[PDB]
């Protein structure tokens, strides 16, 4: 033992001394974005950047009294005029300005409201779920393109008959049918700006902070023409009408009477869809669920056992199959199932072909394999309960 | 620019019954509603803004 | 806790959705009745190769011309054989005459309305329940061969065919194509086990079934495991002619 | 003994080398750098000069112009000129600005925060796969869905169809079930980041839902990644009063849990290991299959398997001939792995009050005797009701 002991003292020692020394040395060493074009830059750059076309104090108009009167936000009030040639209806309530940073002038009018930020991260860039993607050849997908998609593409024929054409539309039903499954198909086929928002995330602790954000998102969506304002998971800010006398559900329902009055609005939705994605139209307000701003409402069913024979095509043709897999077979075996645990049999075929060593997943595997999936995520209701009536 | 109409679009931001509460923003919301009812109160020069509300 | 008393806004007694929730968990039990013969098949749905398969009965006599099939909670059930099986009794010392079909079916009924708050002296001996259906099938001279079904809700309908237990929504489907008014008892005793093979979670074996049959001559007759273990044999061949 | 320190002389003749070599390059051995790398250093530093001025980006034009808000707070109009990329500006990203005209020179900050450091760990567990060993095949399904698809792409491209997601760990206690996670991110070595469930509740109301936000994009950005949501139980109790806690923070917790891992968000690589001992709570639509596939089942095991499990934990102990491991295994009769952890701990505790250093087969047959009391004084069932 005694030869090896004086071995594990060294190995203690060591293996710190050498850490410090290597990681000071590596550093960032000196390495900023730029790179190669940036050097002809440096001729143009150097000229502008010594003018003081910047700085210019960004500002805010509180008042145009027919001169104007900025607030800068630093809170010191000023009097200041026309720049260069600007034309006197650029100059706008309630809009920012940048203004000469010595003796206040305005110099260059710039766009309105700097709490815009939280708003423009919600807005995701073409999602890749294409418009066959979503199961069936239901009835019930084509009214999502007779509510959205065709009245924006072809205004000519909801112009010719003289209806208001339906701007609402509601996705409802048990899970695992892809509620937002279709909602990212028609983000995808339509080339209508969507704009996802998170209905919790609008919560904090400051009573009316979610209004500030309730403004300026419905702001931001009513200045680009075609848009699209799908709220998911509105189940928290969109409960029922009550008060409780005691707790703290007034936070809440602030939140909810401000996404009213915008909605209806004194100045009409300007080519503004709605969606909607909930789980239950059963705790949904009864102000939001009222007729003109849902229009037409299509709740997404169960597939039938041949809505399941038909899903079933989607996901068992992109595997590899043997030839001669009748999709009418293992569909028939399984019970009532959702479309997204009929993907999940595919899914465990493919583990149980590793399993077996095979480059194939056959007929014989998907016949285990729906014996395993349809008894364990059966069992165990999760809560086995809810209720919460009476 | 009296009289006038100030049109309340919804009421059920302020008007709520509780503001004997224990432990909410109540006591902010409810500061907002009393500063109503002092300027609707007779100064003059107030008897002839109306109010609809909805 | 919801009371037995209260409502549900929607103007529905909590507990009745509950109830019809039951049959549906116990086992497969579908009935044909035609003009030649009813015949009533279950399964047994034995559940370990230990237990005898016998022992277990879910075909039961109520007399000599009403046989009876249940699906539930065999034990609920006990409890509403004797009381059926009784008051049919009753019925042929009082008028010495076989008790219609249709009549011992509204007794049941009566009982199963029965769970109630058990207020002053008034006897409700049950607070609860009756989780279980009947298929009570019979013959008399009024209407030839009937049969009834009967829910815990205290509510019945006559039917051609009617299937229940777990699936029953399956067998419901077959049901509409299949049935017609020209089956002949042989034809119907071969079509029952068919549409009970689809919905069985094992092999179609006797071993877990038992058929039965109410036809005039004889009355209510429970067929031999070994007469089934024939009219097993004899469906896989005409369906491997096919 | 040998096999460790040839390889660890082996690096330090490797670190000594490279860091004299590298340090003689940089000042004396300049041919490819030398006059390049003085012209290029020179324009940068002259041109913005110093001090230079931290700002943070709220939002770009692209004519290339930006308002940037200073922390301190004087909003400013700035330019976007020479010796800047565009790529990485965006909002929330931190700028240099030229104390005078406050253009932006460049981009390169990212400054660490203490709400990324909670998140992100550090641990390198010194246990590994088979010091779990014993419910052999549990382990061997969070293989087939975390390890499996990044080692061999092949396979899960041959058989096509998406691959799995996730897992849920509930079952007995005592099934090992925090040390079978501290093991799945020490074989694969991929990002491993750990939450605990009880930290989502916080005193203060709504700032639920901004950390596990958090917490995703973290996990976007290093992945491929584990989470572990250890013990998700805990936010079904886990309240400071009846609002903090309540229907409301705990439908917020629902909401954000729900977001994360499937959403219109269309996340990235993040997948999920959670811990638990409560599924008869957890939200239905996360134990609906094909967000989360196979689920692990863990029970007590039994008594050939605890022969496997009370091997691990012998080898440690002093041995002797006298020691009878068998007979332990034999007379517990379906009880936990947690116990049996219990004893080994309970047989060195004995052994060191007498100051007797061998663990012998008296010490293991009275630290025995010390485990079942405890669990036994609580069973005050008495005469079996
Ligand atoms: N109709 C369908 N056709 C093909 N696949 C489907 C369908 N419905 C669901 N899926 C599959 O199941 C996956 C998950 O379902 P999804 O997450 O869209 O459920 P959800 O309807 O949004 O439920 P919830 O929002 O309450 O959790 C999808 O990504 C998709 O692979
Ligand atoms: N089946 C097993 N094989 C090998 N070791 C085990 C096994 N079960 C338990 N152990 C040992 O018991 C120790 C204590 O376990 P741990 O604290 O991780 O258990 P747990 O089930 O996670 O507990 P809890 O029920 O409190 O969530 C483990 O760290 C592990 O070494
Ligand atoms: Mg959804
Ligand atoms: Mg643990």
């Amino acid at each position: 033992a005694a030869p090896y002991a004086a071995k594990l003292k060294q190995t203690e020692n060591d293996l710190k001394d050498i850490e410090a020394r290597i990681k000071e040395k590596a550093g960032v060493k000196e390495s900023d974005t730029g790179l190669a074009p940036s050097h002809l830059w440096d001729i143009m750059g150097d000229r502008q950047r010594l003018g003081e076309e910047h700085p210019l104090q960004v500002a805010r108009c509180t008042k145009i009294i027919k001169k104007y009167v900025i607030n800068l936000k630093q809170i010191a009030k000023f009097v200041v005029g026309l720049g260069e040639r600007v034309s006197p209806t650029d100059i706008e309530e309630g809009m920012r300005v940048g203004v000469d940073r010595s003796k206040y002038n305005i110099e260059l009018p710039l766009p309105p409201r700097i709490d815009p930020s939280v708003t423009m991260m919600t807005v995701e860039e073409k999602p890749d779920v294409t418009y066959s993607d979503v199961g069936g050849c239901k009835d019930q997908i084509e009214k999502l393109r007779e509510v959205v998609e065709l009245p924006l593409l072809s205004p000519e024929r909801f112009a010719t008959l003289g209806i208001d054409p339906p701007k609402g539309i509601l996705l409802y039903g048990p899970p695992g049918t892809g509620k937002t499954l279709c909602a990212r198909a028609v983000a995808n086929r339509t080339d209508a700006t969507f704009i996802r928002v998170i209905g919790s995330e609008l919560v904090q602790k400051y009573v009316g902070e979610g209004a500030r954000m309730v403004r300026e998102l419905f702001e931001m969506a009513r200045t680009k023409k075609a848009c699209i304002i799908f709220f998911d998971e509105i189940d928290a800010v969109g409960g029922a009408r009550f008060d409780d006398g005691a707790g703290g559900d007034n936070e809440v329902q602030r939140t909810m009477l401000e996404l009213i009055t915008q909605l209806d609005g004194f100045d009409p939705r300007g080519n503004i869809k709605v969606m909607f994605a909930t789980n239950r139209p059963n705790t949904l307000d009864p102000a939001l669920l009222r007729p003109g701003r849902i229009d037409r409402k299509v709740e997404f069913s169960l597939p039938d056992l041949e809505g399941r024979a038909n899903i079933f095509r989607i996901h068992s043709k992109s595997m590899s199959v043997e030839r001669g897999i009748r999709w009418e077979l293992i569909s028939r075996l399984c019970p009532n199932s959702t479309g997204a645990e009929l993907r999940s049999v595919c899914t465990e075929a493919g583990m149980f072909a590793i399993r077996a060593r095979r480059k194939v997943a056959t007929e014989k595997d998907f016949l285990k394999a729906v014996d395993k999936v349809i008894s364990g995520y059966k069992k165990f209701s999760s809560t086995s309960r809810y209720m919460q009536y009476n | 620019k009296a009289p006038t109409i100030i049109f309340i679009d919804e009421l059920d931001a302020i008007g709520t019954k509780r503001f004997d509460s224990e432990k909410s923003g109540d006591r902010e919301v409810q500061r907002t509603m009393l500063e109503l009812l002092n300027q609707l109160d007779g100064f003059s020069s107030d008897d002839r803004v109306k109010v609809l509300a909805a | 806790d919801r009371g037995v008393s209260t409502f549900s806004p929607e103007g529905r007694l909590f507990q009745v959705e509950y109830s019809l929730e039951a049959i549906k968990l116990g086992s497969t039990a579908i009935g044909i009745a035609t003009k030649e013969g009813v015949v009533l098949g279950v399964e047994k749905r034995a559940t370990s190769p230990l237990l005898e398969s016998d022992s277990i009965e879910k075909i039961v006599e109520i007399d000599r011309h009403i046989g009876c099939a249940m699906s539930g909670l065999t034990a609920d059930a006990r409890s509403m054989i004797e009381h059926a099986r009784t008051a049919a009794v009753t019925h042929n010392l009082y008028y010495d005459e076989d008790i219609n079909v249709e009549s011992l079916t509204q007794s049941v009924c009566d009982l199963a309305l029965r769970f109630g708050e058990g207020a002053s002296g008034e006897e409700r001996l049950m607070s609860r329940p009756f989780g279980v259906a009947l298929l009570i099938a019979g013959h008399d001279a009024d209407d030839g061969y009937q049969l009834f079904h009967a829910e815990p809700s205290g509510t019945f309908y006559r039917y051609n065919a009617k299937a229940i237990g777990s699936g029953s929504e399956g067998a419901q489907a077959e049901l509409l194509n299949e049935w017609h008014s020209s089956l002949t008892l042989k034809e119907a005793e071969l079509l029952v086990l068919k549409i009970l093979k689809q919905v069985m979670e094992e092999k179609l074996d006797e071993n877990n079934a038992q058929l039965s049959c109410i036809t005039k001559q004889d009355g209510f007759k429970i067929y031999d495991n070994e007469k089934t273990a024939e009219l097993i044999k004899e469906l896989k061949e005409k369906e491997a002619a096919e | 003994t040998r096999c460790k320190l040839k390889l660890l002389r082996m690096e330090r003749i490797k670190d000594h080398l490279l860091l004299e070599e590298e340090f003689v390059s940089n000042s004396e051995i300049l041919k490819p750098f030398e006059k390049k790398q003085e012209e290029e250093k020179k324009q940068l530093e002259e041109i913005r000069g110093n001090p230079l001025s931290i700002g943070t980006l709220e939002e770009i034009i692209d004519d290339d112009h930006a308002i940037v808000t200073s922390p301190t707070m004087p909003d400013y109009y700035v330019s976007i000129l020479s010796f800047v990329d565009k790529e990485l500006l965006e909002p929330g990203c931190s700028v240099l600005l030229h104390h005078k005209t406050m253009s932006i020179v460049g981009v390169l900050q990212d400054d660490a925060d203490p709400m990324v450091s909670v998140m992100k760990m550090d641990k390198s567990p010194t246990e590994s796969y088979s010091d779990i060993g014993g419910l052999e095949s549990q382990i061997q399904e969070i293989k087939e869905s975390v390890e499996l698809p990044l080692t061999h792409p092949e396979l899960y491209e041959e058989m096509g169809i998406k691959p799995p997601k996730g897992v849920i760990l509930y079952g007995a206690p005592g099934t090992g079930k925090t040390l079978l996670a501290k093991a799945v991110a020490n074989q694969t070595s991929a990002t491993f980041l750990r939450i605990v469930g009880s930290e989502l509740i916080q005193k203060y109301l709504g700032d639920g839902p901004r950390l596990c936000r958090q917490i995703f994009k973290v996990a976007g950005e290093n992945a491929p990644s584990i989470v572990f949501i250890d013990e998700i139980d805990a936010i079904g109790t886990k309240r400071y009063d009846s609002n903090s806690g309540g229907e409301r923070e705990i439908q917020r917790t629902m909401l954000e849990l729900l977001n994360q891992l499937d959403g219109f968000d269309d996340r990235g690589d993040v997948k999920v290991i959670m811990a638990t001992n409560k599924i008869e709570t957890l939200d239905p639509a996360l134990i609906r299959p094909g967000r989360i596939d196979r689920k692990i089942l863990f029970e007590n095991p039994d008594l050939s398997t605890k022969k496997k499990i009370l091997g691990i934990h012998t080898s440690k102990m002093n041995l002797s001939e006298d020691v009878n491991l068998e007979t332990l295994v034999t007379t517990k009769d379906d009880l936990s792995g947690a116990d049996i952890q219990a004893m080994c701990t309970e047989a060195g505790l004995l052994a060191l009050r007498e100051r007797r250093m061998q663990v012998t087969a008296e010490d293991f047959k009275q630290a025995k005797e010390r485990v079942m009391k405890n669990k036994v004084e609580e069973n005050l069932e008495g005469l079996y009701l």
